[PDB]
Order: structure tokens, then C-alpha cells, then sequence
């Protein structure tokens, strides 16, 4: 069986499985029209990424449900690789590992109040006192 | 009693 | 560290998918995290839509109608914002519906001079009721009180139909179908025909024309074209002779027993007789398009699904039919009932049923799988009852029932516990009403869950 050889923006060759690479819809365009570049990711980015299309190899996705448990545990990282991870899903066009990261960051914010909510991501409350409380008592 | 009142017969 | 504000960073798309992911009350409180999360959520439509669709406060289909109304009720307020506000208010108001401790303010007021109440409209806060004292009462169920009381029928009144702007059809054992105007406080045409009791009718709206279509006892259903309001009488504008009646139109003759039910949208009508038949009639044509023949009793409720082009009949025989109108063929038998099957209603997802042995039954409005059942304890004949998405509203002797259709419980069975007799009920969004009748007497009651 063949590879495909795709290029994180550190210039680090990762080689992976063809039809496993295949997950990824740019990949699979990309060879309808070897070595692929990923421009502007990362490759600890790009590596996850990787490990999450082999490790779903033979998973199928539809077409609200959770986080699938090897997911959840996988995209426990730090915010700014999360964020990283997002967005090389959405350039790559993985739409289930989109959003699986989607739902990770739902549940960081589920139930928890405004402040909370501004601790978890370090967000500057910028409202005014007194616009705190018209939004408050419901806009 | 069927639970639909009807008009009597004219 | 390494934190971030991941709902700013990302692209406005993606931070939309994770508010997508989120129940309201998560939603709510990211409106209040910064000025940027705010102004992010308020920009969406589909958020809400979203939200809206989930809860049943409305289908695809009826957004256009939900979106003008709230465009009428807030001409200040963006889409996003109107959708929002709209959200809160019918999430709040469901909650206190769900709610077996929340117990809803009650107002009750005089009814008819007869014990019994025989038809209902809540439409536009008008509680509108009908008796066989021969007299029409209208009811404000905002402020909730009488309003003024409509006489002028010289037998009892059987059936009664809100059209719009106060105007409102009435049908009696005098065999004449009156049109009334509210705001004047008075009957404007009389309309004679019918050679029996006017037992049923309805309104429907062709090409921006309303008409009125009334079955009789007589087997009969006449066509009549609605009224236009007037500008700047000798009223009631009294028709003694169709042929010389404007806005007679024809009669439908097909029925060989008195015509039970009627229901109708556009130009398609479908009428339920004591002959066991159903017939679907054409009123831009005036002739019968279908004769839905199989039940071997009395039809006493039938439904137009035009949404799906299907009909739905209900019969004395115990069982529920579901016809295809393309083809006027039949699709499917229900039988989930032991009884007279007389009263159906169709909500977004449910066709509802109930029957004479106090049963009730759910069935999906597409497929007609079994979604719910439910049974009066003291089974007592279902006189009444009432549905929405969310919510089933059941009345007959000595019960009144409110069920969470969502967890399938009972959340109220006591509300109305001093009632006798639920003649009709009906609810809209945080009103309930009911005529009932207790201790020989009639009543309107009016609950508000706001």
C-alpha cells in the first residue's frame, strides 16, 4: 500500500497512510488533481492531527451526540494547541475532528458562570458597571 | 354518555 | 498559561458550531463573559432558529409567520435579538407548564345560561363561547373578563369560527349561519339555506378570498364567500334566498346522513358524515373530487393535513384512517382505541386522539408510530381536549389533565379539580381557557402561566 509524505510549516515530513490521509478532504482533492504541503501548522499540530485520522481509520462518522472518550482524553491539551488543532482541522477539511474540538470547548464552558467562564480562557470583562446589569436582568 | 353532546332533533 | 480566548480567535463560523453545541442557559451566560462574546452570539440567526426549532416553539415552516409577528410586536429590535427575546419569554413560560409546583393564576367567570357549553374559539384574546341558551359570549383573556354577549339566533349555538379582525361565523338548530363583528357588538348577515341544524363549519382563504363551508344536518354543505369589512347598516343584513344571496355560492350534495365534521385549507375541503363516508370536496369547483369509503360506523372528527395532502378520520367504528389525497386512497387503519373515536387534533409532530373510554393516544404526525398513551383514571369519556408539541391539556367528568408530553408525566391533575364537567379547552403560549361546568352551572376559567 502507498503513502502520502504531508509537510507541517516547520518543513518536518510526516508520512502516513494514503487512504488514512485520505480523511483529511484537502488530502483527498489534492490527489484527485507524493507530498503535500501544510503551510502555517505546526508540526506537534500536525503530528496530533495525524495520530487522530490513524486512530479513526475505521471509524465512520454521520451524515446532540458526545465526545467520543479516546477524543476526549486526545484533545485534553493546553488552549493554544487546541485552538491550533481546530484550525488545522478546518484547513485540512476534517470535519468530524472540527467537531470533536468544538465539543471540548463547549463542555470547557457548560455550566459555568460568566466569571468562571472568564477565568478558563483569561477574558478582560470590559463591560461597564452599569451594562453588566442590563445584560443581566435580560437584555 | 359518549362525551359529545348533540342537538336534539328538530 | 497558554489560555486563550478561543470564541474570539477562531473564525466566526467555528465559534459558532461550539455555541451550537451549548443548551441556552450556556448561551445566556456567554452573552454576559465580554462585549466581543456578546456582540458574536447576537449576530446569528440560526442560533436561535436553532434554539427556537429544538424546544417546539416553532417548525421550519412556520419561521416566515413567527418572524413577521415578531418584526410587528418589536420594529425595533434586530432579528437575532427578536428571536432571542421570543426564546426566553416561551422558555420561561414552558418551564412554569413543567413546573408541578408552579400553580398558574385563575380567573373564573360566569358562562351561559345553560349548564352545558357547546363550542369554543381562542383566537386574537378573544375567549369566544357558544350554548344552547342560543347566545354567543366573547371574553378578553388579556385582562380576563366578560366582554359583551352576541344574541340574535332564535335556537341553540353548535358551532363557531374566529375568521380575523373581530369577525367571527356562527352556526344553529335555526338552520341560519350567522357572521357577527365584535367590535360592533353585533350580528351583520344572516345567512338561510339549510334546511336542518347547522352541526359544523369552517373558514378557508383561496386566492386572498375567505369562504365559509357549513355542514347540516340536512347532508348537505353550503359555500359562502366571507364578508369584506366596511368604510366611510341596516344590520343584520338579512339573506332569506341563497339564489338572491351574493355571497351564497352552491351546494354540496354527496353526504345520505347528516354531515358531522368539516375541515378545510385553501381550496380543498373535506367533510365527515354519520353515513360512515368522507368526501373531499373542490370548492373553487364545487364538486367531489373523492368518496373515502371503508369505515363501517359514524365519522364524527376528521383533519385536512394539507401540509402532507392527507386525510385523517376519525370513527364510531373505534378506528382512525389515514388517506392518502393524491390518489384518495387509503394508507393506514389505527387501532388504538376500544371506543367512539371522536375527537382528533394535529400538532407540528403529533395526530392526537381520544375516544369514549376515556382513552388518549399519540401518534407521529408522519409515520403514525406510537408516540404516547394516555387514560382518565376514572374512565370517564374524553369530552375535551387540547395539544401542542410540549403540552396535552384533556378534559371530561370531573378531570382536568395537563401532561408533559416530553417526559410522558402528568404534571397537573388538580387545577380545575372543583369542575364537573370540561366542555372545551383550548391554550395558547402562558393562557389556558376552559368552559366547564360545576354544580349545574357554566363557567369560563381561564389559567395564566406567565
Amino acid at each position: 500500500t502507498s503513502n502520502v509524505v504531508l509537510v507541517s510549516g516547520e518543513g518536518e515530513r510526516f508520512t502516513v497512510d494514503k487512504k488514512i490521509a485520505e480523511r483529511s478532504l484537502l488530502l483527498k482533492n489534492y490527489l484527485n488533481d507524493i507530498v503535500m504541503p501544510v503551510p502555517n501548522v505546526r508540526s506537534s499540530v500536525l503530528q496530533k492531527v495525524i495520530e487522530w485520522a490513524e486512530h479513526h481509520r475505521d471509524s465512520n462518522f454521520p451524515d446532540s451526540a458526545p465526545v467520543d472518550s479516546w477524543d476526549r482524553e486526545f484533545l485534553k491539551v493546553d488552549q493554544e494547541m487546541l485552538y491550533e488543532i481546530i484550525l488545522a482541522a478546518n484547513y485540512l477539511n476534517i470535519k468530524p475532528l472540527l467537531d470533536a474540538g468544538c465539543k471540548v470547548v463547549a463542555e470547557m464552558i457548560r455550566g459555568r458562570s460568566p466569571e468562571e467562564i472568564r477565568r478558563t480562557f483569561n477574558i478582560v470583562n470590559d463591560f461597564t458597571p452599569e451594562e453588566e446589569a442590563a445584560i443581566r436582568r435580560e437584555n | 354518555f359518549n362525551g359529545l353532546t348533540s342537538p336534539q332533533r328538530s | 498559561n497558554l489560555k486563550r480566548d478561543l470564541i474570539t480567535s477562531l473564525p466566526f463560523e467555528i465559534s459558532l458550531k461550539i455555541f451550537n453545541y451549548l443548551q441556552f442557559e450556556d448561551i445566556i451566560n456567554s452573552l454576559g463573559v465580554s462585549q466581543n462574546w456578546n456582540k458574536i452570539i447576537r449576530k446569528s440567526t440560526s442560533l436561535w432558529k436553532k434554539l427556537l426549532i429544538s424546544e417546539n416553539f416553532v417548525s421550519p415552516k412556520g419561521f416566515n409567520s413567527l418572524n413577521l409577528k415578531l418584526s410587528q410586536k418589536y420594529p425595533k429590535l434586530s432579528q437575532q435579538d427578536r428571536l432571542r427575546l421570543s426564546f426566553l419569554e416561551n422558555i420561561f413560560i414552558l418551564k412554569n407548564w413543567y413546573n408541578p409546583k408552579f400553580v398558574p393564576q385563575r380567573t373564573t367567570l360566569r358562562g351561559h345560561m345553560t349548564s352545558v357549553i357547546t363550542c369554543l374559539q381562542f383566537e386574537d384574546n378573544y375567549v369566544i363561547t357558544g350554548a344552547d341558551d342560543k347566545m354567543i359570549r366573547v371574553y378578553d383573556s388579556i385582562n380576563k373578563k366578560f366582554l359583551l354577549q352576541l344574541s340574535g339566533h332564535d335556537g341553540g349555538v353548535w358551532a363557531l369560527k374566529y375568521a380575523h379582525g373581530g369577525i367571527l361565523v356562527s352556526g344553529s338548530t335555526d338552520r341560519t349561519v350567522r357572521v357577527w363583528d365584535i367590535k360592533k357588538g353585533c350580528c351583520t348577515h344572516v345567512f338561510e339555506g339549510h334546511n336542518s341544524t347547522v352541526r359544523c363549519l369552517d373558514i378557508v382563504e383561496y386566492k386572498n378570498i375567505k369562504y365559509i363551508v357549513t355542514g347540516s344536518r340536512d347532508n348537505t354543505l353550503h359555500v359562502w364567500k366571507l364578508p369584506k369589512e366596511s368604510s366611510v347598516h341596516d344590520y343584520p343584513l338579512v339573506f332569506h334566498t341563497p339564489e338572491e344571496n351574493p355571497y351564497f355560492v352552491g351546494v354540496l350534495r354527496g353526504h345520505m346522513a347528516s354531515v358531522r365534521t368539516v375541515s378545510g385549507h385553501g381550496n380543498i375541503v373535506v367533510s365527515g358524515s354519520y353515513d360512515n363516508t368522507l368526501i373531499v370536496w373542490d370548492v373553487a369547483q364545487m364538486k367531489c373530487l373523492y368518496i373515502l369509503s371503508g369505515h363501517t360506523d359514524r365519522i364524527y372528527s376528521t383533519i385536512y393535513d394539507h401540509e402532507r395532502k392527507r386525510c385523517i378520520s376519525a370513527s364510531m367504528d373505534t378506528t382512525i384512517r389515514i388517506w392518502d389525497l393524491e390518489n384518495g386512497e387509503l394508507m393506514y387503519t389505527l387501532q388504538g382505541h376500544t371506543a367512539l373515536v371522536g375527537l382528533l387534533r394535529l400538532s407540528d409532530k403529533f395526530l392526537v386522539s381520544a375516544a369514549a373510554d376515556g382513552s388518549i393516544r399519540g401518534w407521529d404526525a408522519n409515520d403514525y408510530s406510537r408516540k404516547f398513551s394516555y387514560h382518565h383514571t376514572n374512565l370517564s369519556a374524553i369530552t375535551t381536549f387540547y395539544v401542542s408539541d410540549n403540552i396535552l391539556v384533556s378534559g371530561s367528568e370531573n378531570q382536568f389533565n395537563i401532561y408533559n408530553l416530553r417526559s410522558g408525566k402528568l404534571v397537573h391533575a388538580n387545577i380545575l379539580k372543583d369542575a364537573d364537567q370540561i366542555w372545551s379547552v383550548n391554550f395558547k403560549g402562558k393562557t389556558l381557557v376552559a368552559a366547564v361546568e360545576k354544580d349545574g352551572q357554566s363557567f369560563l376559567e381561564i389559567l395564566d402561566f406567565s
